């Protein structure tokens, strides 16, 4: 451990001071920024090679924290291609020098716009009989339970009116389709679904007041597991699914996307009404035929256009999921 | 030379392989020692061990090479270390670290600091400060968004933060005090950083001063001196706990006040020893 | 030699900075505490002189302006060698498992 060893600390050090969840583009600047002094000018190297790098130390420390019960999973977002590239003025790297958005790159000048998975430390230990105590007492713990249940519940709706919200992903998906196609048409599907609904109704809660569950709440936002958007609902961050992905996927049947080992929240669900099989009483993709925003692009505009789901059209397609 | 971290990497596999119980009790310390952030006993060490000998019916391990296991495991993976704490009746009558037999521990990286990584990390903490409370608004529902975070950010809680920067000038104001401070004074002097000294829950971390200064104490950060008196009353003074003395080093606070006033490295000279004069005996070295 | 170091005291008007010129070096962070806001620049005076140019620091006037994310950055991330972990919860993992 003179000197390899130490990138893999600050790298896990990195990594697991965010909250447990952090950008891949971020990873390579600190790792950049950490090589910086391992071998001087660190000048000679390549964007595939510095991911490549960076992939064999994540599978080192992966393979590593495995047996200690501990894996840093890598979990594609809703959300892909400059969509989360952007995030608030693209990457960070006026009256005072505070303002660099666009100065202080690793480099003299370097750009790594590409950013489709993000990094997320979680434990595979599902009984986890040792890590009981946690700062949230049992009390706040089945308020996240309850309130779980309430966010995939409200993914099942009937019918939405033509109010297109002008929110983070819905506009991804309008420039999938108008990419796939320029029409520019009424393709745009009215149905919506969500499963992220804050609307007071969590508040309904009994056994916390209204003030209680409004900190509880926004302390659970600020640890980065319930998101708000723009409009002003709640809903569950990348980190909660990445954590729970089989409890979700075990204690509720919750359709798994065209990957046969990942589940996805948000995005595009046709359903329509020729679901698989018929479950137990819920249809629309109840079982599967659900796709992220990448998954979406990629599926469209290779061969299979048509939903494989007994056949469908594009324009009974692109249901907006949120 | 090379050859040197694989063959650790397979040592320690093989250690924590041959004692399963080592990946449970480093996952229990681990959680523990920041579920609130405070000191772990050795008599809790003990009883855990105990406990998960019988659970696991195996041979209970001596304590020596279980502590010597679990800081080997955390210094390969997390880089964690648990050093061991001074008895904090030494003060009240180089050291090594006693671990084997040290009555307190608490988690400790032992990875060194880099000279400007620090910087970058500062640097993408602080950016996004302009924008969450542009205003002096602040996120939660009180807006129709909480994203400010974006979809990551160093920026962690915000929480957690303040209660940082406001434990760092804390022990700045302490530790040139005369590494004494009475509470009537320490309170006076923090009213000059606008924090409400009428009784009002501050705005950020959305806890009373006195209630964030209980806090402080039973994270032994710093030990409240209860020196009774009838003619001045209940004069309380505070104290550096020894969590600080073995968790912010000589070097790290020399480093951290060059900082904070922003002198340049050339004139570092006279100020190792400035420090050490000011300081005084806060350290049990 | 320790014995003379350890038994000085402070607080008596030292040379380059005393307490009350650490507390204001420390409110020096002014980067966002009005240069960003109010765009109004630090009024230059142009070893005692050295603190001459802390005394206007004493015009904090509130408390939001200040920034203290970035000396919460400075503690835990420089010194006290923290290890920060997240925190994950455990009850919500853990399953009944009848």
């Amino acid at each position: 451990p003179v000197t390899g060893d130490a990138t893999a600390k600050y790298l896990l050090q990195y990594i697991l001071s965010a909250r447990g969840i952090c950008h891949e583009n971020a990873l390579i600047l600190a790792l950049m920024r950490l090589e910086t002094d391992a071998s001087t000018l660190n000048t000679e190297w390549s964007i595939q090679q510095w991911v490549d790098k960076l992939n064999d130390y994540i599978n080192a420390i992966n393979v590593k924290l495995n047996l200690l019960g501990y894996k840093i999973i890598r979990i594609n977002h809703g959300i892909g291609r400059n969509a989360v590239t952007l995030k608030a003025k693209q990457n960070f790297e006026n009256t005072a020098i505070r303002a660099h958005n666009n100065d202080y790159a690793v480099l003299q000048s370097i750009v790594l716009p590409e950013s489709n998975r993000f990094f997320v430390y979680v434990n595979l230990a599902s009984t986890e009989e040792t890590k009981l105590a946690t700062r949230f007492n049992q009390n706040e713990i089945e308020f996240m339970k309850w309130a779980i249940e309430q966010f995939m519940i409200s993914g099942e709706t009937i019918v939405e009116g033509p109010a297109l919200e002008t929110s983070i992903i819905v506009k991804e998906v309008n420039r999938i389709l108008v990419a796939a196609t320029g029409d520019s048409n009424l393709a745009k599907w009215r149905k919506f679904s969500t499963f992220t609904v804050g609307s007071t109704n969590l508040f309904q809660f009994q056994e916390l007041t209204a003030t209680d569950i409004e900190d509880l709440l926004l302390r659970l936002c600020e640890l980065k597991w319930f998101y708000r958007t723009q409009e002003g609902k709640f809903g569950i961050d990348l980190r909660c699914i990445a954590e729970l992905e089989e409890y979700l996927t075990s204690m509720y049947n919750l359709n798994t996307c065209q990957n046969c080992h990942k589940l996805a929240i948000q995005g595009v669900r046709c359903g329509n009404e020729s679901c698989r099989e018929e479950n137990e009483e819920t249809g629309e993709n109840s079982l599967s035929q659900i796709w992220h925003v990448d998954c979406f692009k990629h599926y469209i505009t290779h061969v299979s256009k048509n939903c494989d789901r007994c056949g469908s059209s594009l324009i009974t397609e692109g249901v907006y999921v949120i | 030379d090379s050859d040197v971290d694989l063959t650790e990497d397979l040592a320690v596999a093989k250690i924590v392989k041959e004692n399963p119980v080592a990946r449970k009790m480093v996952r229990y310390i681990l959680s523990r020692g920041e579920s609130q952030n405070s000191i772990i006993t050795r008599n809790k060490l003990q009883s855990v061990i105990h406990e998960a000998a019988r659970e696991e019916n195996i041979a209970k391990p001596s304590f020596s090479k279980m502590f010597m296991d679990i800081n080997a495991i955390l210094y390969n993976v997390y880089g964690f270390e648990l050093q061991g704490l001074p008895s904090k009746n030494n003060m009240n009558a180089m050291p090594e670290p006693l671990g084997h037999r040290a009555q307190k521990f608490i988690l400790l990286n032992n990875v060194p600091h880099s000279k400007n990584f620090d910087d970058f990390k500062i640097l993408q903490s602080a950016h996004t400060y302009e924008e969450l409370i542009v205003t002096g608004e602040y996120i939660g529902d009180d807006i129709a968004s909480g994203t400010s975070n974006t979809l990551e950010s160093k920026l962690s809680t915000d929480r957690d933060l303040v209660y940082k920067g406001v434990l760092s000038v804390i022990l700045c104001i302490v530790f040139f005090s005369k590494n004494n401070i009475l509470h009537q004074e320490l309170i006076k002097f923090l009213e000059t950083f606008g924090i409400p000294s009428d009784g009002s829950k501050i705005a950020i971390l959305n806890i009373t001063i006195e209630d964030l200064i209980k806090s402080l104490e039973k994270r032994e950060y710093i030990v409240r001196l209860e020196e009774k008196s009838d003619t001045d009353g209940e004069v309380i003074s505070y104290r550096i706990g020894r969590r600080t003395q073995a968790e912010l080093g000589l070097e790290s606070l020399e480093k951290l006040v060059q900082e904070i006033m922003g002198l340049e490295k050339e004139q570092t000279k006279s100020l190792h020893d400035d420090i050490i004069k000011s300081i005084g005996d806060s350290y049990s070295i | 030699a320790q014995i003379s170091v350890r038994n000085l005291k402070f607080d008596d008007s030292r040379s380059m900075v005393n307490l009350e010129n650490i507390v204001n070096s420390l409110k020096r962070y002014m980067l966002k505490e009005h240069f960003k806001l109010n765009n109004i620049a630090e009024n230059r005076n142009d070893t005692s002189m050295r603190h001459s140019y802390l005394q206007q620091f004493s015009h904090y006037n509130e408390f939001s302006q200040f920034n203290w994310f970035r000396i919460g950055a400075l503690y835990n991330t420089i010194s006290k060698n923290a290890p920060i972990t997240d925190h994950l919860m455990g009850p919500l993992s853990i399953e009944k498992k009848p």
